[PDB]
C-alpha cells in the first residue's frame, strides 16, 4: 500500500492480458490483446489516427479496425507495438510507476531464448526495473492447495501444456507443448460454418465468434449418439439473435468444433486426443508413480469451462489405462485465475530472492542471466 | 513486322548465356560436393590426430616420471 | 502484335534466368576458390598432425624400452 | 545361383531392414521401415490409396504420409501391415520366391515368446518355408575375425545389447538390454531443439532429423571444455541449408544430444553411462577372465560412427577399473554390416542342420519348437 | 473498374454498359509488373495511351487505367479487406501441411481459369513467391495456356468414367436417404 516497495502482479498471454494492482488476489484489469490500423484513413485529421486502437477502446469499436495480431505462438511480428501496450497498463488504470515497484511475468515453456532477453531489455534499459522475474505458468497454479504430489494441465489461448509437475520438474520428456488452444478454436469455427453458408470473413467478426462461443456452445459427449438426436429440434436449435440482426441457430455447430480437441486429425496432425497425451506423460515416469497421479489431475485454464469437458475424461482415461486405483481429476471451478492466485504468492515470497534477478545481476552475467542460471 | 524479327535476335543471346552458365554452375556444384566430402574427411582425421598426440604426451609424461 | 508479345515476354524470361544464373554461378565460382584454398590449408595441417603423432609413436616406444 | 536350393540372407530391425540376394557378402536392398496412411483422402480415386506408402516409394514422398510406426521395442501394434512389407522384399527386387529357398532372420534378445511363433506361422502356413532359422544379432558379428575370446556390444535402432560373448553364452546375468538406440536418438533431438524455438512437430520431419544427424552431428569429448569454446564461432556454427529453405546453425546442438548416451539421467532412468555397464558385465564373470576382455572389446552397429564415440571409451574405462592389462576396444570400421557378414555364414553352414528347423519339426513339438529347444 | 474511371470523369452507370467494360477489358488491359516504375513511365505517351475507338463513337485512351485495376488483385486493401496478395495465400496453404511436402509443391503449381490470361499475371508470381519463402527447391508454376477449359476437359472424363458409378446418384438413391443424399455421403 505505502511502506515497502510493494510488487505488482501480471500474467500476459497471446490473447488476454491479466494484470491488477499490488498484493491482490485476482486480476483487476483484463483488457483484450488487439492492435490494428485504420486501413480506411481515420478521418486522418479527426485524430492522427495512429493508436491501432487498444484496450476497451478498440474492443468497443472494432468496425473500422484492421485488428493486426502481433504475438503468434513464439514469433512476435513486431515489438514496437508491445511497447505502447505496456505503457497503458501500469499508468492509465493502475496509476502506479514500474520505476518504483518490482514486476512479475509468466513464461511460455520452450520460448526462443532471444525473446526472454528482448523483453527484459525494455524494462532494465528504459523502464528501469531493478527487480523482476518470469515464472512458469503451470507451476504457479500448483502452489495453492494442500499437497506436493499432483499433475497439472495448464492452457488458455497460447498453447496446450501437459505438465506432470508434482514432486519435481524436468526429467525425460513427459511434458508436452501443443499449439492448439483458444485462438485455434476461434479460427476453426469460421471454416466449418462455411458448410452452411455462414462465412465470418474479416478478423473483426472473427472475434465475435469467440464472444458468442462462451455463452452456449458445448462439447459433444458422444458425437455418434448426438448425431441421431439431430432429428429433434429442441436440444439442437439454439437461439442467439445477432446483436446486429440475424439469428444463427447453432445446433449441430456447437458440439462439432470441440470434437477437434479429441480428434486433432481434423487439423492436419498426428497428435492424439488429450487422453492419449495423458498416457504419454505417465508411461515415461517410474512405475510406482502412477497410482497417485490418477488420484490427482489438475486441470487449469478457463478453456476447460465448456459444458462436457470433464465428464469425457473419465470415459477415455479409464479405457486404455491401469484400472485399480482412484481415477480422479482436479478441475478447479474457476481455474482460469489459478495462475494469478499463484502469481500473487511468488511476488510476496522472500525465498523469491534466491530466484529473482537484481539490476546488477543482469550486467554481470550478460543478457542470458535469466535462463542461463534458472530453469 | 520488322520488330518481330529484331526481338528474336536478342532472345537467342540470353538463352545461350543461361545454358553456358548452367553448364559450369553444375560442374562447380559437383566439384564442391567432392571437395566438401574430403574437407570433413580431413577434418575428422585432423581431430583424430590431435586426440592421439594428446594421449601420447600424457603417457610419455608418465613414462618420464617412472624413468626418473 | 500478339506474336511479338509472346516472344518479347520470352526475352524478359530468358534475360531474367540468365542474369540470375550467371550471378549465382559467379558467386559459386568465387566460393569454390575459397573452399579449395581451405581444403589445401586443412590438408596441410592434417599432414603436419599426422607426421607429428607418428613421431610420438616412435618416441613413446623407445622410452618404453629405456623404462623397461 | 541355380543348383542347390540356395538360401537368402536377411536382418530385420525396428528401423532399417537389411536384405539382399543369396550367397552375398553385404545387403543389396536396404529399404526404410515406414508405413503410414493418407490422413488426407489420397485423391481417393487417384488410386484406392491403401499402401500407407513404403520402400523408396514412401521415403521419397513423405509429405502426405502419416508415418505409422508398427514395431515399437517388443510390441507390434499391428501385424497385418508386416505381411505386405515382406511381400515386397522377396519379389519386387530380389525376384525370387521364398517357396523355394530357405530363410534367415535375426533374434532380438528377450523378445516375447509369442512373437517368435507368430512370425514363423506366417512362413510355414502361408509362405511354405520347410527350412529357416532366427539367429542372435551379436553372436553373428562375432564369428568373423580370428579368435574365440572377445566381448561384443551390438546395437542400432532397436535396443542396446552388452553381450560378453567370447568363450560361451549365458551364465548369470552379464548381458544387458537397454531401450536406448537409434529411434531414441531421433526422438530426443526434437525435444531439445524446442529451447531455441525450432520444433519439428509431425513424424515426417522427425525423420529429417535422423537424415541431417548422420552428416555433421558429433559426440562431445568433454562437455565442460566444449562449453567455453562456444564463445568462438568457427568449430560451433555448422552450415546446413535446409533442402527446403532455412539454415539451421547446429553448433551446440550437435554435441548436446549424444551426451544423453553417457548420461541416461536426462531420459528418466537410473542406468549409468555405457562405461559403467561395461563393468556391470565384467564384475559378474570370473576373476581370471578380465585381463583378456579388456584386450578385446567388439563394438558393432552403425550408431558407433559418430565422431567422438571411441576415443571417449578409453577415458572412462581406464578410470574406475583395473589398470595393468592391455585396454583395447575393437570397433570395426564398417561395423553396421558385421551382423550381415556373419549372417551369410550361418546360411551356408552345414552344422546349421543341427540348429535349424525343418517343416515337420514345427508340427511335432508344436509352435514352441524354436525357443523351447534352442537358446 | 467503373468506380475508378470516375476519377477521370468517365462513369459507365447502368448495368448494361457495365458489361461493355468486361468486353473491352479482355482485349488490351494488362497487369502492372511494378506500379512504381510504371508510374514514372507515364511521362511518355507510347506504352500508355492505348487506342480503342468506342463502337459507339468516343475514344477512351486507357493508359494508366489498364494496369491500375489489376493492382487490386495483389492489394485487396483497395476493396476493404485484410486479405493479402495471392502470393501470401499461397504460403497460407503451404505452411499448414507437413514439412516434407513443400519442396515438391513449388515444383508444381496449377493455375486454371481464363482470368489468368491477363498479360503480366504469371511473371509476377515468380517475383513474390521467391521472396518470403524457402528458396532451395525448383520454383515452378504450371499455368496451362488455355486454362479456362481445364475444368471442361476433366468434366468430359467423369461423365465417361465407370468408377463414376461408385460416386454418382441414382433415381432411387435420392428417395432412400432423402434430399441430403448428395453431400451427406460424398464430399
Ligand atoms: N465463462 C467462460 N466459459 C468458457 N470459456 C470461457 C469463459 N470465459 C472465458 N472463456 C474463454 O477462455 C479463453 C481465455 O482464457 P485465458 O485463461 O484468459 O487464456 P490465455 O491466458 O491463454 O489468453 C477464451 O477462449 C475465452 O473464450
Ligand atoms: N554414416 C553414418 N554415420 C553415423 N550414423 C550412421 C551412418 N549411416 C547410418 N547411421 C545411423 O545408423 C542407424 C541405423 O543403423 P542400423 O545398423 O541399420 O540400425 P538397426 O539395425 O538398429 O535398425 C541410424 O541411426 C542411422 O542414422
Ligand atoms: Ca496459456
Ligand atoms: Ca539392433
Amino acid at each position: 500500500d505505502e511502506d515497502e516497495t510493494t510488487a505488482l502482479v501480471c500474467d500476459n498471454g497471446s490473447g488476454l492480458v491479466k494484470a491488477g494492482f499490488a498484493g491482490d488476489d485476482a486480476p483487476r484489469a483484463v483488457f483484450p490483446s488487439i492492435v490494428g490500423r485504420p486501413r480506411h484513413q481515420g478521418v486522418m485529421v479527426g485524430m492522427g489516427q495512429k493508436d491501432s486502437y487498444v484496450g476497451d477502446e478498440a474492443q468497443s469499436k472494432r468496425g473500422i479496425l484492421t485488428l493486426k495480431y502481433p504475438i503468434e505462438h513464439g514469433i512476435i511480428t513486431n515489438w514496437d507495438d508491445m511497447e505502447k501496450i505496456w505503457h497503458h497498463t501500469f499508468y492509465n488504470e493502475l496509476r502506479v510507476a514500474p520505476e518504483e515497484h518490482p514486476t512479475l511475468l509468466t513464461e511460455a515453456p520452450l520460448n526462443p531464448k532471444a525473446n526472454r532477453e528482448k523483453m527484459t531489455q525494455i524494462m532494465f534499459e528504459t523502464f528501469n526495473v531493478p527487480a523482476m522475474y518470469v515464472a512458469i505458468q503451470a507451476v504457479l497454479s500448483l502452489y495453492a492447495s494442500g499437497r506436493t504430489t499432483g499433475i497439472v494441465l495448464d492452457s488458455g489461448d497460447g498453447v496446450t501444456h501437459n505438465v506432470p509437475i508434482y514432486e519435481g520438474y524436468a526429467l525425460p520428456h513427459a511434458i508436452m507443448r501443443l499449439d492448439l488452444a483458444g485462438r485455434d478454436l476461434t479460427d476453426y469455427l469460421m471454416k466449418i460454418l462455411t458448410e452452411r453458408g455462414y462465412s465470418f470473413v474479416t478478423t473483426a467478426e472473427r472475434e465475435i465468434v469467440r464472444d458468442i462461443k462462451e455463452k452456449l456452445c458445448y462439447v459433444a459427449l458422444d458425437f455418434e449418439n448426438e448425431m441421431a438426436t439431430a432429428a429433434s429440434s429442441s436440444s439442437l436449435e439454439k437461439s442467439y439473435e445477432l446483436p446486429d440482426g440475424q439469428v444463427i441457430t447453432i445446433g449441430n455447430e456447437r458440439f462439432r468444433c470441440p470434437e477437434t480437441l479429441f480428434q486433432p486429425s481434423f487439423i492436419g496432425m498426428e497428435s492424439a486426443g488429450i487422453h492419449e497425451t495423458t498416457y504419454n506423460s505417465i508411461m515415461k515416469c517410474d512405475i510406482d508413480i502412477r497410482k497417485d497421479l490418477y488420484a490427482n489431475n489438475v486441470m487449469s485454464g478457463g478453456t476447460t469451462m465448456y459444458p462436457g469437458i470433464a465428464d469425457r475424461m473419465q470415459k477415455e482415461i479409464t479405457a486404455l489405462a491401469p484400472s485399480t486405483m482412484k481415477i480422479k481429476i482436479i478441475a478447479p471451478p474457476e481455474r482460469k485465475y489459478s495462475v494469478w492466485i499463484g502469481g500473487s504468492i511468488l511476488a510476496s515470497l522472500s525465498t523469491f530472492q534466491q530466484m529473482w534477478i537484481t539490476k546488477q545481476e543482469y550486467d554481470e552475467a550478460g543478457p542470458s542471466i535469466v535462463h542461463r542460471k534458472c530453469f | 513486322a520488322r520488330k518481330l524479327v529484331i526481338i528474336e535476335s536478342d532472345l537467342e543471346r540470353a538463352e545461350e548465356r543461361a545454358e553456358l552458365s548452367e553448364g559450369k554452375c553444375a560442374e562447380l556444384e559437383e566439384e564442391l560436393k567432392t571437395v566438401t566430402n574430403n574437407l570433413k574427411s580431413l577434418e575428422a582425421q585432423a581431430e583424430k590426430y590431435s586426440q592421439k598426440e594428446d594421449k601420447y604426451e600424457e603417457e610419455i609424461k608418465v613414462l618420464s616420471d617412472k624413468l626418473k
